[PDB]
């Protein structure tokens, strides 16, 4: 009814986060700094390599279901 | 045991062909600078009916200057105001297929779109609109300025799909006249596209083609429900190798009798981008040394044959296709003229494995099979063989053509003898054909003394020959208001585009023999942006494609605030040297990076700038140039010598 | 003022979502499967591996944030 | 170069001590059966003062029944309402530890917690109070059962803390009269712990050190500002090789001169687990032969050694310390009593790379280093000398006292000639000693005829010897009901932890020699849950730990529904046999599985159930025991017969 119409325009925020400009770039950079925290000299390459291989497709993945407030909402019991 | 071929209870589903990808991405890069008769001669082998791959379908990518697998690929629009129907190579291999085969299929589909269309966002689906007139734009510009019918458009590539886009294209094509233009939808996984065919009766109507990538020749029930044609709209992606060979044939079988799918198609169609970039050798044949002439014809050329010159789009399955007693797969086609072919494989497990998905073990042992022609097909007396097997050298023999089968005794049944890993072709057909062509050149490695001074006034091409763009594009450009600099090379990005793969911060294109070790690499750079722009360039750079943002080697920086920087990463967070330097924007300098072993110098205008040191040893790569971020910079006079 | 009370009870369900016992099980399943799509007979290990090693602490990392609601609908714009 | 060592304008910060870790997960599993001597040897090497590692903290895991990396340990409360402070082996190790050195810093810290104290969700922070209780039980336990003050307490390490719980747990401290325990925070990363200590007055109040893991040597400028103090509460994690070694020598020093961190704690303290665990040999020294006794002093021993005979948890550090012109460091600690300790390295980088985090490229070259002592040290007329050279066999010595150094000319000030990969103590303290005893017998693999009946009526330990729990949790148990089965091993947890790891969805434990490929297994299982329940005997079971749930092999299940199931894996996703079995619950059987080449072959009750299935091979690993899910089932008279 009224909490369906604030449900669906928290979800809207949440996705426009994710689907700025800068959000990719600043996700790579964080994953790739957590890389040389995670392993070595020898192996930053597979971590580093594994990162920039799956997350555009995780992320994009996520803008997915965010670009359905509707959905996410009657989900979390909110609309229906 | 005896396998009953029939069209008496009716027909099975229409085939509607076979074909290959080229793009995601920049797969056909450096077959476009290969010499005549070369150029042309892989072409017919790829396209040229009764010959070849005689291939029924040619896939292509919509350029979206960003970065799709083995390199970026240009857009018709940089910029919002920004139109050119010239740009890359697809517009010139759709012609050059067309003009073999006209009666190709072609179809289309973006992996990524260019910065501007996504109004500050990176997301195509901000305004529905913008997007449909963006894409529906490049399906009228291959009519108005190649004279290209486009028989099919996707949405986006291996990414989510919005069902409001898919209508508002719809909308778009037929209100631009291109009613005849089908759609093909998600190019992704069977779901969630299937179950929203059947929950949306609007979107139903819209959508013409359910397209999967790497079914493992398996449907879902929601796909078989829907009613409408199902394709394996991207499989294969492994090594032309005879395992590769022996994964595709499984599969052009395989996918119809076990997934209802009435096409396959390749990724990708001719492995011509450099071998040690992301799936290197994964094309139907090779084609990677322009600079020689030098082209493999590979296996997986004659397997696609076998299927290929003796059936066409529109031909019908026979309800009558299944699995072999010992192991392997028989499908069985007709035009409805008295025409028919039969396809059976052998194909064992351990040679036959594709990248996608994992296959399960499975027995393959002889067997004799016998074949009883009932129905329309007991008419049938003469039969043409062609006989195909994958292995070693010694045991390899493809696309021969065997002795014609006589059914005369009013039988209408034959029997044969079946070992693992073989392939027959028996047909009506007799237009079967072996192409062949005299040897190419030797294989050879990429020059170790090479120039480049771009001056070219009218270029065939956008881009400058072997140079193969990881993030960012690079174009010929021409400066009348110079004359010492008139015709250079420059990269036109100047933001991030709605990206597939992950995109460097900094533009880079990457050039040479990745074995090289010791090199000298010589460039004029010009940085356009005052105060804050960037250039390099490089050796030893080990990684691209889509793992471009992990690539090391040795980067020479200078920055127009008077500043330079050696770093061991394109990311630059790894220092080898840094300083000072007489650089400003809008001032043509001379750079020289020299690496030999342990140690590397540079220097700008003929003047040392840096000398003695330490770098990462051994270390071996490509040469490079790029720029600091998405900005505007010209190179020119590139020279490079090296050692592998 | 009431978007905030709103806006704090939707990342609440959200976290909670996520929170419940089946979720961990249920996402290493699928990301497993995953893995048999993605790579062959031979490489089905390395995916599989990489999975069970940092979805746990991706996920339970994403549940921290998720724990307090005032600071996600602040990021919104939705509170401050 | 001359570097100067004063105390006149005051001191540096309060040393904290040097520890290790025994827990996260299993790691000192296969210590406790060692036979004597050798285990009490072993534990002198590591506690005993002026013998060996001589550490000052010992810092144990809070068993929450969860995979913490190399298996599960044990809850002193598997489900509410139950309590137990008996169960495992870290009260033993700190009972042990205080013996030898009365002195020693206890710490306690949870990786897992049972899944009842999520009431319905896998997190620790539904009730704060709650948890908070589990926790300070342990606490009030290891007092109230073994005597032992626990020191410092932790949260929950490497995952996210909850501001509110800390707070709750320093009230519920209090409350129970453990004022005296201090807790530290968060053992993750340096943020977002220092930036909310300086946010919220009431936190910073409650935390009394911020501990850091794998930190690299530095620290943040949130945590100096904080005025806490900074420990790396988690470090080292490297195989005890030479370059082990060379890592925990750099960090040692480097981490408070460049992090201000004045207490380094090593994963783990003794590798005493199966070496094809994850992160085998990663301990401080080797004991992982019970079976046969021998163990391995390694280098990190003597490294330690340097450090901790010569320093005490109360000395400070001196404003004077840092680093030497062409490489290395210094550091120089005072009691206030007129003691001086002076510990220099020459770690080259390519001998002293630790596993976590990256470390960039520094020389290290040949050099001579002067040190003046002014203020109060001046009056030092004589220091005693001990040195260590790792490297190659030729010239690896370790913990080598050399001639005594005098200052006897009034100047205060001496000379030393340094090369790379050594380490220097300079000590007023005459109580130096390399700790020895009679080298240990030789490494025997695995017995290849191994037998466990269980039948120990008063075991000194929870979980009979060398069967390391990798999912669930397995204990004596003792069944006066029935005497043909008096006493069993039993699984014993009912529902999921709230896992660190990613646990299997069975449970099992796995035993013997990671090599053997043909084997035959037996033991008598009793399964207690009705129509669903089910367990399995298995073979070359080929992982473990953190990768548990990747575990290959063969497993012979059996089901209370009157069914049985042969799977290549863990998790069952690929059928080597299926059947139906003459098996109901509340039932002892027989189970047999033999496995040889390409081949197995099962049993139950002597009789033949299934034979000659085709099975991976080669493959290797070890023997396990297990059940469906987290469900109740007993075990007895385990044999195994195998060749490596
Ligand atoms: C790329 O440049 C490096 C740097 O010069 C080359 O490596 C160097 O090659 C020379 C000749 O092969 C080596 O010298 C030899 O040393 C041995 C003793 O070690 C001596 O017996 C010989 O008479 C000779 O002087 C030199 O050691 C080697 N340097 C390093 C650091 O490996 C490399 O060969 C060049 N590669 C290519 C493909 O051009
Ligand atoms: C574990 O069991 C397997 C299965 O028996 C063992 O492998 C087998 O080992 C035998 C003897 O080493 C091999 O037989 C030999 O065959 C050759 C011809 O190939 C012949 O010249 C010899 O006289 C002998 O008969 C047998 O081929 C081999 N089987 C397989 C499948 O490899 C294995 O050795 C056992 N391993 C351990 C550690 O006990
Ligand atoms: C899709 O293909 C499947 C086979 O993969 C068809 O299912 C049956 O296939 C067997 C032979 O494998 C035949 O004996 C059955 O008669 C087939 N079913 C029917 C209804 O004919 C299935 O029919 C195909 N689906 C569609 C939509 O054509
Ligand atoms: C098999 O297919 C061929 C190819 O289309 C058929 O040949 C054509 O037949 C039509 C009339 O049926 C003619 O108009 C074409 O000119 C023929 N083309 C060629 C190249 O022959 C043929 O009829 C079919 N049937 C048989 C039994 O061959
Ligand atoms: C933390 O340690 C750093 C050194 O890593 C201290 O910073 C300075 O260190 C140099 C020598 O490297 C000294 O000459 C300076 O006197 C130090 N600074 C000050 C203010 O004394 C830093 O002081 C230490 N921080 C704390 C909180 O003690
Ligand atoms: C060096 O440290 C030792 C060890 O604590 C000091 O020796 C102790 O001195 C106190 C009084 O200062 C006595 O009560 C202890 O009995 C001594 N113990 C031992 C084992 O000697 C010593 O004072 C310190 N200073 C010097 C110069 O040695
Ligand atoms: C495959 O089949 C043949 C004939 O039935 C048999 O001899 C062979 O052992 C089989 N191989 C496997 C691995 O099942
Ligand atoms: C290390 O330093 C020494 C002495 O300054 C020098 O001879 C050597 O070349 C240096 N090595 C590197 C790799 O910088
Ligand atoms: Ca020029
Ligand atoms: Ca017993």
């Amino acid at each position: 009814s009224l909490p369906c119409d604030i449900c669906k325009t928290v979800v809207t925020e949440a996705g426009n986060l994710l689907k700025d400009n800068a959000t990719q770039e600043e996700i790579l950079h964080y994953l790739e700094k957590t890389c040389e925290w995670i392993h070595d000299s020898s192996l930053s390459a597979s971590c580093k390599e594994v990162v920039d291989s799956y997350l555009p497709v995780i992320l994009d993945m996520i803008k997915g279901e965010m670009s359905n407030p509707g959905e996410v909402c009657s989900a979390l019991n909110l609309c229906q | 045991g005896a396998y009953v071929l029939d069209d008496s209870d009716g027909l099975g589903r229409e085939f509607d062909g076979i074909g290959a990808v080229s793009g995601g991405g920049a797969t056909s890069r450096l077959l476009v600078n290969y010499p005549e008769p070369y150029r042309s001669e892989i072409l017919d082998y790829l396209f040229k009916p009764n010959f070849g791959a005689s291939l029924h379908i040619l896939k292509v990518e919509i350029g979206g200057d960003g970065q799709t697998t083995d390199g970026t690929e240009p857009s018709h629009m940089h910029y919002e105001l920004d139109e050119n129907y010239f740009r890359g190579y697809e517009w010139w291999l759709m012609k050059e297929a067309k003009k073999r085969n006209p009666d190709i299929i072609l179809m289309g589909l973006p992996w990524s779109f260019p910065g501007w269309l996504g109004k500050g966002f990176s997301w195509p689906y901000v305004n529905l609109q913008l997007t449909a007139y963006y894409v529906v734009r490049w399906i009228l510009g291959a009519k108005h300025y190649h004279d290209l019918d486009i028989d099919y458009i996707g949405i986006w590539n291996e990414r989510p799909f919005d069902a409001n886009y898919i209508k508002e294209l719809r909308k778009m094509l037929d209100y631009q006249g291109l009613q005849r233009v089908r759609i093909i939808a998600s190019d992704n996984l069977w779901e969630p596209i299937s179950s929203s065919l059947l929950l949306d009766q609007e979107l139903w109507k819209v959508v013409d083609v359910i397209g999967a990538h790497y079914p493992g020749t398996y449907t879902v029930w929601n796909a078989k429900m829907s009613g409408k044609k199902l394709w394996s709209s991207e499989d294969f992606s492994t090594i032309n190798s005879n395992v590769g060979a022996g994964c595709w044939s499984r599969i052009l079988n395989q996918n119809y009798i076990n997934g209802n799918m009435t096409s396959t198609i390749a990724w990708n169609l001719v492995a011509s981008y450099y071998e040690e970039l992301p799936y290197g050798r994964s094309g139907l044949m090779t084609a990677q040394e322009p600079w020689s002439g030098h082209y493999v014809v590979a296996s997986p050329i004659w397997v696609s044959a076998h299927t290929t010159q003796f059936t066409q789009p529109g031909w019908y399955y026979l309800k009558t296709v299944g699995h072999l007693e010992k192991g392997g797969s028989y499908v069985a086609l007709t035009d409805g003229l008295g025409n028919l072919t039969i396809i059976i494989e052998t194909m064992s497990h351990q040679h036959s494995m594709c990248i996608r998905p994992y296959l399960p073990y499975y027995n393959v042992s002889h067997q004799l099979a016998t074949f009883t022609l009932k129905g329309s097909l007991r008419e049938i007396q003469e039969l043409q063989v062609w006989y195909t097997k994958l292995g070693t050298p010694q045991q390899r023999l493809h696309f021969k053509q065997l002795d014609t089968l006589w059914l005369l005794d009013g039988s209408g049944s034959f029997t044969l003898e079946l070992e693992e890993d073989e392939i027959f072709t028996l047909t009506t057909l007799t237009t079967g054909r072996k192409g062949s062509y005299p040897p190419p050149p030797s294989s050879k490695p990429f020059p170790t003394n090479y120039k480049d001074d771009f001056n070219v006034e009218y270029p065939l091409f956008s881009e400058a020959p072997n140079f193969a763009d990881q993030t960012g594009v690079f174009e010929y450009y021409m400066n009348n208001e110079d004359r010492e600099h008139r015709f250079t090379l420059r990269q036109v990005l100047n933001q991030r585009p709605i990206t597939w793969a992950a995109d460097a911060s900094s533009t880079i294109s990457v050039i040479g023999d990745h074995h090289w070790t010791n090199m000298t690499v010589q460039c004029d750079v010009y940085i356009e942006t005052p105060r804050s722009g960037g250039v390099f360039i490089a050796g030893r750079v080990n990684k691209g494609g889509i793992l471009i943002r992990s690539a090391t080697g040795v980067f020479f920086w200078i920055f127009a605030n008077g500043s330079y920087r050696v770093t061991a990463d394109l990311g630059g967070w790894i220092t080898y040297a840094s300083g000072h330097a007489d650089v400003t924007a809008k001032r043509w300098y001379t750079l020289t990076l020299g690496i030999k072993g342990y140690f590397a110098f540079g220097m700008l205008n003929g003047t040392i700038l840096w000398k003695n040191v330490r770098v990462k040893y051994p270390g071996h790569g490509w040469a490079a140039i790029g720029t600091h971020t998405f900005e505007f910079a010209q190179f020119d006079n590139f020279r490079v010598e090296a050692a592998r």
